[PDB]
């Protein structure tokens, strides 16, 4: 016989079959945050369905906004204006900094290193000030929309993003001073959760979960979206497939996100921020209150919403947790017929059982840390 | 030059990649000769396997073979040859060159409804 | 049979002689945009929204009025058909008031909907608009005549179906006004159907006024009991309360009309 | 910023970095909370002529999916795309 | 063989998890929806719809909101044909009633009839 | 276009082996981590003194809802129900009628603040700037039904916060 | 049509059409349709007996190498007699491409589980069991994954209502969370949003 | 009319699987009453099992009763393994739900439902 | 312009007041009925009628884009003033 531990209720239920110190079986029971998001999406318009995507990976809000917006814009056969695309890449990499701070610092907090959590969440508070200045909300911005973004950058925001970005690499340096060469942090991560490249491909892993195993794959490079082919950055590649190389990949992705943010601040073009098709994006309020066509289009976009032509797309981005996909099916109406949400954490938490075999019970919280799991996107 | 690592976790370095690819490609062709000639899988897989086997027999260097086989490392080219061999052995049993087993219903792929 | 062969976008269709271009396109399931045409009123041909290209013909034809000739290829989706629709929609929206939030027609407005479907997305009209004096035609039909697009469905209904001859157009040009010219009260037994066939919010229901809005209404298909005609109706409710009563089309009873008692 | 130079020197020694050059607390260098009003530009469709919507209608150029095969010689075997180009190692910082 | 022969009527009511009160007391209505007579557009009259009988809506004591206890009060299903809707209702054990599609009959339109020599169809104005 | 994190082979001369042995036996990186924690001990903390000090916000901030008025006392809401049509949570419930002077005005304007997702689609759908999501975020209650705002509560929030709401709209309406 | 219109990618369209011909003629036993959308995504609509032979082909063939299962999806379309549309989204990292494999089932016909092809499928089709009721034969551990433990019905079916049939509350008499038939203080307000005017003439269905 | 089976070729194999599922539930009821420390008796839980089996007793399709056996095995797996709590086991006993009006007259008195 | 029912309960600008025998007054027991005492129907009646020399006037509610959509009001009736449908400001042709 062997021990069965029911680690009850982010929130997760775990059914462990242990054989002493070792883990024989790990059965993650989920659905504790299943909210039926993508059934609720079927009864709402495309604009009304957008704020559900803020709340899936709720540390990667504008990235999921971007993925849903790219899906709807692909089905609408329209493209965002260039300044909107540069704002989306800028705030997508700010979002990537947010998520990797959350990932690395809570993964260190669950192992026992509680202090760089507090050090990096002040930087995270400043990036939430950036979200609040651009949209009015600290987390669920509802800002990146199909057609572009909702509102242009306020004056003086890019200077403050520059003042943040100029100092953030020292914050990464002192995080990396606390953890990377620390022998206690290395003993908790170096031989832990080793995934081969073939098993990572076969188990549907994506993002750092592939790149820690040496797979040279990044969707911003291979299948590029808005203006990621115009920014220059490197892709950190692991060598041993463990928790420690995935940690180093996330730290170096924060480095490369700072690099992309500097390039976005220097290459921000002038122009409009919504697509100038007023049958898709709402007109400005000054012309809504002056022009008859603009008032009609405002009325119909905020009550019926735009009709999307019939068809199905699978649109994926390189979200900070991995490949975030939307399989969006439109029937021709102004509401989605079907919206399957592909989250990286779903397949990663499915691979948790293989990743935890032969390890200890204290290694399982490290493996649940290195798979960056937010249960909003896992459960929908 | 005896490459130290493939870079991929769990993918060991092959000592003799040329002889291993020759064995795998001739074994793919031997398995693939058990498929009827009118089957498109046999024609297409004989075509690409003969192309890869001629490239392997033409190039003594390992790195240049990797650049002109155009399939990444030579060890994942070996892994893909093994996958193609396993696939051909399964395609003999499935016999998927046969006609369509059943037509769909008349509005099964009509979208929108 | 004496059916002639015409073409809608290359598709052949056999139509009776005397079939209009609009009806021939209706036989292949294409609905040509319209404002003044109504299939139970006489043909007016004056909103010009139904203008469609016949190929090898250098002039668009009014599809509601033009009979088809044998061998015409009707181009419902060609470039100059769409340009004709956008130009006519631009002229319809030039003087039209920015009233969609305060107008009861919003959400169920033909002008809104086929401005979205067939018009442009913005304005070039840099002038001041006309504003029309409202009329008083009774306690049933609220009249806001700045919204009128002069499609004359009013007048053709009151003349041909209601048999009243009290509505008309006074004036000339852009100052042409639909009304009664005097303080006269349009109280037929069928006077509420001009609320149905007015494509815009110029003629609205005065009892229904401001209370609901069409997207939030649940539509229950039911029967009139106010007489022994058995007029098919829609009871539109909202949050468990009856909002209004519209007609249903039944060709053998109430064709698409209801009496004012029913309404 | 208000730290004395003894504490500032002890702090820079303990971190091993120059901390005053990159302070994590923000001061007068940030943007003003009251800004001048913007004048936002308009898009390319804000034109008074040559601006017909049918010449820029994105949703109406979407087509139904082209049916390649339906059930109602020595041609080359194909892949869904050309094989992916091998990534080049970083000239910036390869860690080699 | 690898195929069995089931001659029974298709019935999935024990698998759908629907409570029995909302199977045997509900009346599904299968119908092409009538055109909104506020509008001349006919694109909402193209498909068949299945709705259910409206149950009680009452006033919320706190706010005056419309409270319901009917789970099927917002369920509207879309079908391409009448027979698909009938098969779906019979498959789920729903007692149904079907209204036939009401198409508008073809009208005889002539603009010249507005100006006849001797018929009553002359318009008195234009 | 890619880099290898952790692909360094350590040097095996006696210098580097002795360096790693001194790091192992003399705990050098642990003293480095203690130095970094000691460095934050002598920094000024980031703590603001709430409630006397407040977190910085923008004029776009989406907080407590309010119904606004014209500069005559007439309420802006003309009952068009665009805000409840666009409301992703269906938090808004509107009933309307002509009032005694024939004006199109609401008799019911309810916002369930516990359904509300605070996304501000109502204020951007509003054609007359009637519903706004104002600047107040400090409106926690002791009971659930105190967050079920009717029209009287929302008009009192408008009359309460209008001096701030109008200046925030003045700062941002050119971006809208 | 330059600034506001999405640019068409004719090269990828031609390549995916050629590869769809390739798949359709290598596997004519199961392939029913092959289509490429106007935004250049390839769909292979297959018979459900060929779930394992098609997906093993695309995973293992040297010109396909679709090693990654991005997503596995069902779609409920109640007007079809095979109402469930099982959707496989596959990623080839070698050829930098995506493919969609679509098949169908009704409530009672089992689909063969594809865990022997992609282990990634293990939870996804398990989700398809929980949300749609599609049984997957030869699945290792097929059970619910997202709903509550005693949950009746399959929620992403389109005849399943938005709010369910039961709701929970704490009952202090039995000292227990209990399930009762759902009563809403405010009914979800159904919006009829569809315009009665045709939006897209390119997608017009031929009439009766 | 030629359909693909799930497990059973006809109704006899299907009744065999129903019968084995009933045997397994009958064996499990005392352990379920014990370890969930339920306030019901073993006889009452076995009567509830018999009620849930007799509720589906009208089905004549082998695939439908195969899916009913599959779902009953899933419920049993959620019961044997402590995945259900006490609340999920007691949801079969609608104890806080007031008894519905059964006859015509009391349904007439309380409301509009048929 | 608030008034009071004979129960002592304030009547809102809608006209809502509970009846005397209505139990739902118990929610205000020990608490208050929140009413707004700035009735918009009384405040727009306090505005003077704008005398203009044109036949058609435009109203946007003031503030330009901060007001309402700009509408055009005809002033041909000398019996009745021309009222803005959005803001309720009313206009009269001075001739
Ligand atoms: C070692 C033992 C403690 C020695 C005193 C000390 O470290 O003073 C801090 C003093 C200033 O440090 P700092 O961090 O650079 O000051 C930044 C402040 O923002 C600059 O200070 P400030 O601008 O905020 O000035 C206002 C501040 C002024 O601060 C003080 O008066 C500090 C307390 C002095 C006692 O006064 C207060 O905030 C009131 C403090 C009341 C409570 C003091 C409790 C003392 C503990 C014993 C009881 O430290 C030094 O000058 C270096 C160490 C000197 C050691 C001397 C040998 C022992
Ligand atoms: C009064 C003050 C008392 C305290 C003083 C120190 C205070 C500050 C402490 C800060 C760090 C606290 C961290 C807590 C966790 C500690 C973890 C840790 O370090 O684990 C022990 C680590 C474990 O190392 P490890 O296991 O991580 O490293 C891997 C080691 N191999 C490869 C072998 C497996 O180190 C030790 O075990 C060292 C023990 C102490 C040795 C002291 C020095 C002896 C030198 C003798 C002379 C040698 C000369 C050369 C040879 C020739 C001889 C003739
Ligand atoms: C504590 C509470 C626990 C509750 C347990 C819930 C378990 C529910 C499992 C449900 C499984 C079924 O209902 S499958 C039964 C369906 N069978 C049929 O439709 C075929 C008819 N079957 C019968 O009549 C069965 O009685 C028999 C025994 C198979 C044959 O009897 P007949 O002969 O006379
Ligand atoms: S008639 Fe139509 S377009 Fe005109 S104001 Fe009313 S809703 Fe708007
Ligand atoms: S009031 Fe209406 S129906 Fe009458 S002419 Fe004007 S737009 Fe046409
Ligand atoms: S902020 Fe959003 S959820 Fe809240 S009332 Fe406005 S539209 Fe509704
Ligand atoms: S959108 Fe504005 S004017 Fe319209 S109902 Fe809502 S608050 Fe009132
Ligand atoms: S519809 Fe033919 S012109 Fe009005
Ligand atoms: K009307
Ligand atoms: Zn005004």
């Amino acid at each position: 016989s062997n021990l069965t531990l029911n680690f009850g209720p982010g929130v997760l239920r775990l059914v462990m079959e242990l054989s002493g110190e070792m883990v024989r079986k790990c059965d993650p029971h989920i659905g504790l945050l299943h909210r039926g998001t993508e059934k609720l999406i079927e009864y709402k318009t495309y604009l009304q369905a957008l704020p559900y995507f803020d709340r899936l990976d709720y540390v990667s809000m504008m990235c999921n906004e971007q993925a849903y917006s790219l899906a709807v814009e692909k089905l609408l056969n329209i493209q965002p204006p260039p300044r909107a695309q540069w704002i989306r890449v800028l705030f997508g990499e700010i979002t990537r900094l947010l998520n990797h701070i959350m990932a690395v610092t809570t993964h260190a907090l669950d192992i026992g290193a509680m202090t760089p959590f507090f050090w990096m969440f002040e930087e995270r508070e400043k990036m939430f000030e950036f979200y609040e200045r651009v949209s009015g909300a600290r987390m669920h911005a509802a800002y990146v929309r199909p057609g572009g973004v909702h509102q242009d950058l306020p004056l003086g925001l890019m200077d403050d993003i520059y003042e943040f970005s100029k100092n953030f690499s020292l914050r990464i340096d002192e995080l990396e001073e606390m953890l990377t060469n620390n022998r206690i942090w290395r003993n908790r991560t170096v031989d832990i959760g080793v995934v081969t490249a073939e098993d990572a491909l076969n188990y549907g892993f994506s993002g750092v979960m592939l790149r820690g195993s040496g797979i040279q794959w990044d969707l911003r490079k291979t299948q590029p979206y808005d203006v990621y082919d115009q920014v220059e950055f490197d892709v950190p590649i692991g060598s041993r497939g463990d928790c420690y190389d995935r940690y180093l990949c996330r730290v170096e992705e924060m480095r490369q996100s700072i690099r992309i943010i500097s390039q976005c601040l220097n290459k921000m073009p002038p122009g409009e921020i919504k697509v100038d098709d007023a049958k898709v994006s709402p007109p400005k309020r000054a012309e809504m209150k002056t022009s008859m066509e603009s008032l009609i289009h405002h009325f119909k976009l905020y009550t019926e919403g735009y009709q999307v032509p019939p068809g199905a797309t699978y649109t994926a981005i390189e979200a900070p947790k991995g490949e975030f996909g939307v399989y969006l099916v439109s029937d021709g109406s102004s509401r989605p017929y079907r919206c399957k949400i592909k989250a990286p954490g779903f397949a990663h938490l499915a691979g948790l059982d293989k990743m935890s075999k032969g390890h200890m019970l204290a290694d399982v919280v490290a493996i649940i840390g290195t798979q960056d799991i937010v249960f909003g996107e896992v459960d929908r | 030059l005896l490459k130290k690592t493939t870079g991929l976790v769990g993918l060991a370095v092959c000592e003799t990649p040329h002889e291993r690819l020759k064995i795998l490609y001739t074994k793919i062709l031997d398995v693939l000769g058990h498929i009827p000639k009118n089957a498109a899988y046999r024609k297409y897989t004989e075509q690409i396997t003969n192309e890869k086997l001629s490239i392997v027999k033409a190039e003594p260097d390992v790195k240049k073979l990797e650049e002109q086989l155009q399939g990444g490392q030579i060890e994942e080219v070996i892994l893909q040859a093994e996958n193609e061999l396993s696939l051909a052995r399964k395609m003999i049993q499935w016999k998927p060159w046969e006609p369509l087993v059943e037509e769909p219903p008349a509005s099964q792929w009509k979208w929108p409804i | 049979s004496n059916l002639i062969e015409v073409f809608v976008d290359g598709q052949s269709v056999m139509v009776e002689p005397g079939t209009t271009v609009l009806q021939a396109c209706e036989k292949v399931g294409m609905q040509i945009p319209r404002f003044c045409y109504h299939e139970r009123l006489s043909v007016a041909g004056n909103c010009r929204m139904c203008l469609v290209e016949i190929e090898k013909a250098p002039k668009v034809v009014a599809a509601c009025a033009m009979p088809v000739m044998k061998g015409w290829n009707i181009l419902t989706n060609s470039e100059k058909t769409k340009k004709a629709r956008e130009g006519v929609m631009e002229f319809l929206l030039a003087n039209h008031p920015l009233d969609c939030p305060i107008c009861d027609q919003g959400g169920e407005c033909d002008l809104q909907d086929q401005s979205m479907m067939f018009g442009s997305d913005r304005s070039r009209f840099l002038e001041g608009k006309r504003a029309v004096e409202d009329k008083n035609i009774g306690p049933l039909v609220k009249t806001i005549m700045t919204r009128c697009i002069q499609c004359t469905r009013c007048i053709r209904f009151a003349s041909e179906i209601a048999g009243v001859d009290d509505l008309g157009t006074t004036g000339r040009g852009n100052d042409m006004q639909v009304g009664t010219y005097i303080e006269k009260m349009f109280m037929s037994e069928l006077s509420g159907n001009i609320i149905d066939i007015c494509p815009v919010g110029a003629l609205t229901s005065k009892p229904y006024a401001f209370t609901a809005r069409p997207w939030e209404t649940r539509k229950t298909e039911s029967i009139d009991v106010m007489d022994a005609v058995g007029s098919n109706i829609v009871v539109s409710t909202r949050t468990g309360e009856v909002m209004r009563i519209l007609p249903r089309m039944h060709e053998d009873i109430n064709e698409e009309w209801i009496s004012d008692k029913t309404r | 910023a208000s730290a004395t130079r003894l504490i500032q020197g002890l702090r820079n020694w303990a971190s091993g970095r120059d901390l005053q050059a990159k302070l994590q607390l923000r001061y007068q260098e940030i943007s003003k909370r009251t800004q001048p009003p913007p004048k936002l530009p308009v898009g390319p469709s804000h034109r008074l002529s040559n601006n017909y919507y049918c010449a820029r209608d994105g949703r109406r150029e979407a087509m139904p999916p082209s049916i390649v095969m339906s059930s109602q010689s020595e041609k080359k075997a194909v892949s869904p795309a050309p094989p992916i180009k091998r990534w080049e190692l970083s000239q910036d910082e390869p860690y080699l | 063989t690898q195929l069995i022969t089931v001659d029974e009527k298709l019935d999935i009511t024990t698998l759908t998890g629907v409570p029995e009160e909302h199977i045997k007391t509900r009346k599904a209505r299968i119908f092409v929806p009538a055109r909104n007579n506020m509008q001349s557009g006919v694109n909402n009259t193209k498909k068949w719809k299945m709705e259910f009988d409206t149950r009680e809506r009452w006033e919320n004591p706190l706010m005056g909101w419309a409270s319901t206890a009917d789970p099927l009060s917002n369920l509207v299903l879309t079908f391409s044909t009448k027979e698909d809707a009938i098969a779906f209702a019979e498959k789920n054990g729903w007692s149904y009633d079907v209204e036939e599609r009401k198409v508008p009959k073809p009208k005889s339109k002539s603009y010249g009839a507005n100006f006849s020599w001797n018929k009553r169809t002359r318009v008195s104005t234009k | 276009t890619y880099k290898y994190v952790n692909l360094r082979e350590p040097s095996m001369d006696m210098k580097s082996v002795t360096d790693r042995a001194a790091q192992t036996l003399l705990w050098t990186e642990l003293i480095r981590g203690l130095g970094m924690t000691l460095s934050y001990l002598f920094r000024e903390p980031a703590t603001i003194n709430y409630p006397f000090e407040k977190g910085p916000l923008s004029p776009r901030f989406r907080g407590e809802h309010a119904l606004r008025r014209y500069p005559s006392g007439e309420e802006r809401c003309i009952a068009c129900k665009l805000c409840e049509a666009v409301c992703p949570a269906q938090a808004i419930t509107i009933e309307a009628e002509p009032r005694a002077d024939g004006s199109r005005r609401t008799t019911r304007y309810d916002i369930d603040m516990t359904k509300c997702i605070y996304c501000g689609f109502c204020q951007e759908a509003c054609p007359v700037d009637a519903i706004v999501e104002g600047p107040n975020f400090e409106f926690s209650t002791e009971t659930h039904e105190e967050l079920l705002y009717n029209k009287e509560k929302l008009l009192n929030n408008g009359d309460k916060w209008e001096a701030e709401i109008a200046a925030n709209i003045q700062a941002d309406y050119l971006y809208r | 049509t330059r600034p506001t219109v999405r640019p068409r990618n004719d090269v990828a369209h031609k390549q995916l059409s050629a590869f769809g011909e390739y798949v359709a003629e290598i596997l004519p036993k199961y392939v029913q349709q092959v289509q490429v959308s106007c935004f250049s995504e390839l769909e292979i609509c297959i018979h459900p007996d060929g779930v394992i032979p098609v997906l093993t082909f695309l995973r293992d063939h040297s010109n396909a190498q679709f090693k990654s299962l991005a997503d596995l999806t069902a779609v409920d379309i109640p007007t079809r007699q095979n109402r469930f549309e099982i959707v496989y989204n596959l990623l080839s990292l070698r050829f930098n491409s995506r493919i969609r494999v679509k098949t169908y089932t009704d409530e009672l016909t089992p689909v063969e589980s594809s865990v022997s092809v992609y282990k990634a499928a293990n939870w996804y089709e398990r989700e398809i069991w929980d949300m749609f009721g599609v049984f997957f034969a030869n699945h290792p551990d097929l059970r619910r994954i997202l709903t509550d433990y005693g949950f009746e019905g399959h929620p992403f079916r389109k005849d399943f209502p938005l709010s369910g049939y039961v709701e929970l509350r704490y009952d202090d008499e039995v000292k227990r969370v209990v399930a009762e038939p759902v009563e809403l203080a405010q009914e979800f307000r159904k919006f009829d949003l569809n315009s009665p005017w045709e939006a897209f003439p390119a997608y017009r269905q031929p009439p009766e | 009319t030629s359909v693909k089976p799930i497990f059973s070729r006809d109704m006899n194999e299907a009744k065999r699987r129903v019968r084995e599922l009933y045997r397994a539930w009958y064996r499990e009821v005392p352990n379920t009453v014990h370890l969930f420390q339920l306030d019901i008796s073993v006889k009452q839980g076995r009567d509830k099992v018999r009620e849930m089996f007799k509720k589906n007793a009208h089905v004549t399709d082998p695939r439908v009763v195969d899916l009913l056996v599959i779902k009953g095995k899933m419920e049993l797996e959620e019961t044997i393994n402590v995945w259900k709590q006490r609340t999920h086991v007691m949801r079969f006993f609608h104890e806080t739900e007031a008894p519905r009006p059964k006859d015509f007259l009391s349904k007439f008195y309380v409301g509009h439902d048929p | 312009g608030v008034r009071t029912s004979p129960t002592g309960e304030k009547v809102t600008h809608t006209g809502q007041v509970y009846d005397d025998e209505d139990y739902r007054r118990v929610r205000f027991v020990g608490r208050q009925k929140e009413v707004n005492e700035n009735f918009a129907i009384d405040l727009i009646a306090e505005q003077p009628v704008s005398q203009v020399g044109s036949r058609v006037i435009s109203c946007d509610g003031g503030g330009g884009a901060l007001g309402h959509p700009r509408v055009y009001i005809n002033l041909d009736k000398e019996t009745k003033t021309g009222t803005c449908g959005y803001c309720g400001l009313q206009f009269r042709q001075q001739h």
